[PDB]
């Protein structure tokens, strides 16, 4: 889904 | 002068120009919305390349470094070779995109490239398929775009043409071409693709393609770099950057970087604190930054947003004709782009570079530890310094793509939702820009972040984009986000202005989103409403009770909740409130509340009933916004209660008959809208909004400063001159007072009246001779005389003015115009009448004519006297009304207060004037009883002077004046005979009394008569501050006389 | 002589902005000033104007299009 690899 | 003539006097429709504006807003393109999903599925990898054969194109020289994949293995033999590139080019391509299906194919031939196409087609036919052609060691493409087949030898070539290749790749598809000359493969390809949509018309647009150089020219040799230069380019990007920088820099301003060092760089290229992985951060950024400012935005989103391997391979893309550039060759690719390296961007980049080398030495030498890059800070201060002038009418920053990617991270996260949040203050503009730039799904997922500190900035961002995007179709309610908001509003110790924005949320997710007004009932949101109808905050409780209608709408299970709770009755408790805009939230939620009732009856329609008589006294209240607001209510409950209207309305044509009674009121208020409104619901009914407003409010910039703060603001200025000339013409008339008065033998102002001078007034300064007839209130230049408009008051036949005022006596005051059926119309735009006549409003005043009195200093206004009683309403406020019973037993007067305490004169009936402190209790009314006028008494009045005597005048002319203390004590005169009225004034020695005649007579305090004045009479007037008299004579003509 | 002592002028004049329609006269006045900086043909103008730009406007010089203005003037014939 998301194009980067994001910290929640 | 300006100095105090600057009083702290707000105008009683003042808050209308906040009341009425009813308006909402407007939606976005919403370009977001990536409807095109196409991703890319499958990769082909054609390694045409035949290890140890010289093609006859080509002469070698001894430094033909022919490393491809970074792996040279022509000592290895050929089998060797090939295995290893093809293993290397399917981990490379695993880097960028591990979940696609890769097929190699090592020196194809024909049916080998049949059936893979055939199998990739058979695999997906929508979702893209990469193919790419090595395309080394084969002879020179030609202009048909033939491509050398060997069937294991040499001499055994097959020209495949572009046609085969078409036809077996007919699906989406992307192409790359690593040539000597591939843009002419391109070139052809499109003229081919030509020919088959020509012949169809007896696959284009469905195809993207990459081409290392244009068809007039080849690939270079250098002995250091690589033979696939532009594959690595594509492929490897960093690896390739540092080693072209390492070799390409003029003069080395960094002794000791060396390749050695540079094939031993520490990190993975996928930890962001890594050496590494920190450079391919600032390599993303730096790259989506130039693209994101050079294109337009249907290319950006096509190119990098639809899909991710696209997006990757363009962002490597730019990098490859930066490097290409040096050595003459010029990418070539499917839509063209403009030229971007000169951009200054790239700068940047080379500076990044170099302090990571700059420290290179010593951390793999000695293990010292890595330090962090300033790159994002900086980029973070130059945001920021745009911030701090803000203009919308020039271009956006362009640090907007750098700050979405920091807020990806988990360091500066803090300071870019600040920046954000401060970005979106800040209009709709604002919005759209951080809207389409992407930004929103990742806020989503950060709603389901265990960081809590974040909550306050994420509901004020989330409180700006609903407020703007309104249509969202709450896909945070998908995620829970309803519940996340519902736990923050519970919180009590969040601020009021949070928790009123987290109503706000709360209750846009209920009114847009059906299952959001399930979850809300999932949830109990009726009971933490309820509980927080509990604090001081205006919006939050309109935000409750707005909450409140809308969770009722559409639910009898919610209905009965509320029944349950007693909802509807700590509702009903809600409308004690002064502030009319939450007053009008109860009245709308009521309405809702009935409206949701389904008509169930069961013993819930008494409550019901009672909702009804819940509203029906709010008729008592003059306030606006409660009276349209009630008349839209009232259409809620009587969409049920026409059920049964159906015999009840003959009544018109208990609780019906009081709604009919409510309705009717409403229609009889002489308000425009509300009467209409009230009209259309009685008519609709006998045959058989804020809330916008409120939204709106959020959507408008916040921390916004005052024009009047702005020193050199125009308000103040014109303000200031304002008063000065209203304080400079009120000493002029000082100067008249205190210089002496004569007998007005002096003419300012004589003019013709279209119709009757029923009433005079002016204002205190320069003073616009306003002067009313039956059904309209006319106008004259005073200084000139020269004539202006005329406002029609649209009375009825049966209805004269009685009495004008002014809401004002320094600044624009709004003219009331009081009439005989209890009406008072309104409006300041007499200022420029001759420019803008279009009034104001209107409202009702009653519930001797009709008189009102302005109580400039104290917000009230003192109203008679069709009725006995005298009606107080206050304006600061809720518009309600207090009714004074007095002793009198007729239509009153023209009642007049001395401000110094709360006395009100009255009485034109059985021979007294009732006089009274209102400080008394207002049940007894006690009323010094002036008997000396047993007559029927005229226009009972004060004196403003220190004195305070009551004057006095007879049906029979007797004029008196008594001490206020004692009744006894009188001075009389008895002047008027053979003359209409009389007129004091009490800041000069200056009494008028008209005439029955074509003459006018005035009189000194001592009883001083002339009858001999003349440049019957209805009216007198003398001006508020002017000893000049105005006289509004019988034969419709007007004129102002002056000391001599 | 008009444009000299008349820049001179300006420049004095802006001395107490700063409220913000002061700073709004401020960054049009600005604006007006760079672009003689840059463009007029006679060269004492130009020195003369960008000699004037006081430290006092430095919030108005750190904005993008300014910097610009001035990365154009650090190559010239003078």
């Amino acid at each position: 889904e998301s194009q980067f690899e994001m910290d929640i | 002068e300006a100095d105090l003539t600057d009083w702290n006097l707000p105008l009683a429709f003042m808050k209308k120009r906040h009341c009425e504006k009813i308006e909402g807003s407007k939606s976005l393109a919403q370009s977001w919305r990536m409807k095109d999903r196409m991703k890319t599925v499958s990769v082909a990898l054609v390694l045409c390349l035949n290890v140890g054969v010289d093609p006859p194109d080509v002469v070698k020289t001894t430094p033909c470094a022919r490393l491809e994949c970074w792996i040279d293995p022509l000592s290895m033999g050929p089998q060797k070779a090939l295995e290893t590139i093809g293993a290397n080019l399917q981990k490379q391509y695993e880097n960028w995109q591990p979940r696609a299906r890769y097929k190699q194919s090592l020196d194809p031939t024909v049916d080998e490239v049949k059936k893979l196409c055939t199998s990739l087609r058979r695999n997906a036919k929508e979702e893209r398929v990469l193919f790419h052609y090595n395309g080394h060691g084969v002879p020179r493409p030609t202009v048909n775009g033939e491509v050398w087949v060997f069937n294991k030898n040499y001499t055994q070539y097959i020209p495949l043409s572009i046609y085969d290749l078409q036809t077996w790749m007919g699906s989406p598809s992307i192409f790359v071409y690593d040539c000597s000359n591939a843009g002419l493969i391109v070139k052809s390809f499109k003229q081919f693709a030509l020919q088959r949509e020509q012949e169809l018309e007896v696959s284009m647009k469905n195809c993207i393609q990459l081409a290392a150089c244009e068809a007039t020219e080849l690939l270079p040799m250098i002995p250091d770099l690589p033979a696939d230069l532009f594959t690595s380019c594509l492929t490897t990007p960093i690896k390739i950057a540092l080693r072209w920088f390492c070799m390409q820099k003029c003069v080395s301003l960094v002794p000791g970087v060396t390749l050695d060092l540079i094939e031993k760089i520490p990190g993975r290229l996928n930890d962001r604190r890594t050496p590494l992985g920190e450079l391919n951060w600032i390599f993303t950024a730096i790259t989506d930054t130039i693209a994101w400012n050079v294109l337009p935005r249907d290319l950006f989103q096509k190119l990098f947003r639809q899909d991710l391997l696209v997006a990757s391979l363009f962002r490597n893309f730019l990098l490859a004709e930066r490097i290409m550039r040096s050595y003459n060759c010029t990418p070539v690719s499917s839509p063209r782009l403009p030229p971007t390296y000169m951009h200054a961007m790239w700068q940047a980049w080379d500076l990044a570079v170099d302090i990571c080398l700059s420290q290179l030495p010593t951390i793999i030498e000695e293990g010292t530890a890595f330090r962090h890059s300033p790159f994002f800070a900086e980029q973070l201060t130059a945001f920021q310094v745009w911030l701090t002038m803000g203009v919308e009418n020039r271009n956006p920053p362009e640090q907007l793509p750098i700050v979405l990617q920091v807020l990806l991270s988990q360091v500066h996260r803090l300071r870019a939702l600040d920046l954000l949040g401060r970005f979106l203050d800040l209009g709709p503009w604002a919005v759209s820009l951080a809207l389409s730039v992407g930004i929103f799904p990742y806020v989503l997922k950060l709603l389901q972040s265990s960081a809590r500190e974040l909550r306050p900035l994420l509901v004020f961002i989330w409180a700006k984009i609903l407020a703007v995007d309104s249509s969202c179709q709450a896909d945070l309610v998908k995620d829970n986000g309803h519940k996340y908001f519902l736990s923050v509003l519970a919180d009590p110790y969040m601020p009021a202005e949070h928790r009123t924005m987290t109503a706000f949320i709360l209750a846009v997710i209920v009114n847009s989103y059906h299952t959001g007004q399930e979850a809300c009932l999932q949830g109990n949101l009726i009971a933490i409403c309820l509980e927080q109808l509990n604090d001081p905050h205006p919006l939050l409780r309109q935000w409750v009770a707005i909450c409140l209608g809308r969770i009722w709408q559409n639910f009898d299970s919610a209905r009965w909740c509320g029944v349950r709770d007693s909802a509807h009755e700590k509702l009903y408790s809600l409308l004690s409130d002064p502030i009319p805009e939450v007053r009008c939230a109860a009245v709308f939620a009521l309405g809702t509340f009935v409206g949701n009732s389904a008509e169930r009856t069961d013993h819930s329609t008494t409550i019901d009933h009672n909702v009804a008589m819940m509203l029906a006294q709010l008729v008592s209240d003059g306030s606006p916004m409660v009276r349209k607001e009630l008349v839209v209510a009232l259409s809620h409950l009587v969409v049920q209660y026409e059920s049964n209207f159906c015999t009840v309305a003959l009544q018109f044509i208990s609780v019906y008959t009081q709604i009919w009674r409510v309705l009717l009121h409403l229609a009889a208020d002489p308000y425009p809208e509300v009467s209409d409104v009230a009209m259309k619901v009685l008519n609709s009914i006998a045959y058989k909004g804020f809330c916008d407003w409120s939204a709106r409010y959020f959507a408008q910039p916040v921390m916004k400063i005052p024009e009047e703060h702005d020193l050199e603001s125009q308000i103040r200025k014109e303000r200031e001159w304002r008063f000065l000339r209203n304080s400079r013409v009120r000493r002029q008339a000082q100067q008249v007072i205190q210089k002496g008065i004569t007998r007005l033998d002096d003419q300012i102002f004589l003019n013709r009246n279209p119709g009757v001078p029923s009433v005079v007034k002016f204002h205190p300064f320069t003073p616009c001779i306003a002067v009313a007839d039956k059904d309209s209130i006319c106008f004259w230049d005073w200084e000139k005389g020269e004539k202006l408009d005329y406002f029609h008051n649209g009375n009825p036949r049966y209805t004269r003015v009685t009495a004008m005022e002014y809401l004002n006596g320094q600044d624009c005051s709004l003219l009331l115009t009081a009439t005989d059926d209890g009406a008072i119309r309104v409006w300041k735009n007499f200022a420029d009448l001759e420019k803008n006549p279009e009034m104001v409003t209107a409202w009702q005043g009653l519930s001797a004519g009709m008189v009102v009195d302005w109580e400039q200093e104290t917000g009230l206004l003192m109203s008679s006297g069709d009725v006995r009683i005298v009606r107080i309403w206050d304006t600061d406020r809720e518009m309600k009304v207090q009714d004074i019973p007095t002793g009198a037993d007729s239509c009153v007067t023209s009642l007049s207060c001395d401000s110094h305490r709360s006395l009100i004169v009255a009485g034109l009936g059985d021979g007294s004037i009732r006089v009274y402190d209102r400080r008394m209790a207002l049940s007894e009314c006690r009323v010094m009883t002036y008997r000396e006028h047993t007559a029927w008494v005229v226009k009972a009045s004060l004196q403003k002077r220190p004195d305070g005597h009551i004057v006095s005048v007879s049906v029979n002319g007797d004029v008196r004046i008594f001490d206020p203390r004692m009744p006894e004590s009188v001075n009389v005169l008895q002047i008027v005979k053979g003359l209409t009225a009389l007129d004091i004034h009490p800041q000069a020695d200056l009494i008028a009394c008209g005439s029955v005649n074509q003459f006018t007579a005035i009189y000194n305090s001592s009883g001083e008569l002339i009858n001999n004045i003349k440049y019957a009479i209805s009216c007198l007037a003398f001006h508020p501050h002017w000893p000049h008299l105005a006289v509004g004579s019988n034969d419709y003509y007007i004129s102002v006389y002056s000391v001599e | 002589e008009i444009r000299m002592e008349a820049a001179r002028t300006c420049s004095r004049l802006l001395t107490p902005s700063v409220s913000q329609t002061a700073v709004q006269v401020v960054a049009d006045v600005l604006s007006k000033l760079l672009v003689v900086g840059i463009t007029d043909p006679d060269p004492d103008i130009r020195y003369c104007v960008l000699a004037s730009l006081d430290e006092r406007f430095d919030a108005h010089l750190a904005q993008a299009e300014n910097l610009q203005a001035l990365f154009v003037a650090l190559n010239d014939q003078v």
